[PDB]
């Protein structure tokens, strides 16, 4: 538990370096996106041919 | 090869196989040679309200 700190070392001061480890960090790192070998598929459409009676 | 042996020269004619690209073929209209019928189905919907259709 948080509460015994209080008794051995008084819990004050502190709180800045826990903010220090609790702070979200953010950079921006680039890279891939990969995966196994997955499905495709595809639609193609062809040339509407013009037809008569 | 001028030997007496029976061997003579062929050529096969295909199995014919034709695409279309072209508008340039037609099926005319159906006629139906002989008919039996497997199964009919009837149904109907009553409406006498004036408002719900």
């Amino acid at each position: 538990d948080w509460n015994w700190t209080i008794q051995q070392n008084g819990l004050s001061t502190m709180q800045n370096n826990l903010a220090r480890v609790l702070r979200p960090v953010r950079a921006g790192i680039t890279g891939d996106f990969s995966a196994e070998s997955q499905f495709a598929g595809n639609i193609e459409i062809g040339a509407p041919v013009p037809l008569a009676a | 090869d001028g030997y007496r042996c029976g061997d003579k020269t062929a050529i096969k004619v295909s199995n014919f196989a034709y695409n279309l690209d072209p508008d340039s073929f037609k099926h005319g209209d159906v006629t139906q040679s002989d008919r039996q019928l497997v199964k009919t189905v009837v149904g109907w919907a009553v409406n006498d309200s004036d408002t719900p259709q």
